[PDB]
């Protein structure tokens, strides 16, 4: 039970490292479409 | 002349990258799950 | 390990909460873009 | 105890496959902006 | 003739990913509660 | 009018930021 406990802990501290690399993404994502807004507007 | 088109590939490309990156994580987080 | 157990589950419901957040800022971006493409169609 | 975390893993398994759905969705709305880009360069 | 941008495939298809993450989250809290 | 789609970017600024708050406040649960 110590090592199936030890597993989960090792998956959700991974699981929560790639939901910040998804919202890194989003972040790039953002500045992308206001990017395509300033360019239009220019 | 390049400033006479639109180019927002840094910021698309950065953001691939980071869902490659979340790719790798969750793939790793399966396998120690599974294990 | 059982307050192991439900450590782990306290951070679960986290970090589900987390990942409903992006979700949503998801579905902004979505309509960031739809409202691009309406300006430029109309 | 083992029913617990048997009951955490489930969940953890869950939640990873949201993530991954969010990042498909991600995906997704990049091919957008480059369409976006594509349409107004071209 | 300029034909019309359009990016909703790809968008609704974006669009019914973030629909199916909610119903997964919305599984992943109801194990936990049980 | 000019495009403007700032609400909706906008919105997912603040939704990016609220999501950082809980994954550090998970993260600080996994360490406590
Ligand atoms: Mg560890
Ligand atoms: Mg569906
Ligand atoms: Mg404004
Ligand atoms: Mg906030």
């Amino acid at each position: 039970n110590s090592q199936a406990i030890d597993n989960l802990r090792a998956s959700l501290e991974t699981t929560n490292q790639a939901i910040e690399a998804i919202r890194q993404a989003g972040q790039e994502m953002i500045l992308a479409v206001q990017g395509v807004q300033d360019y239009i507007n220019n | 002349i390049s400033l006479e088109r639109l180019d927002v590939g840094t910021n698309l490309g950065n953001a691939i990258a980071k869902l490659e990156d979340a790719k790798e994580l969750l793939e790793s987080s399966d396998q120690i799950l599974r294990s």
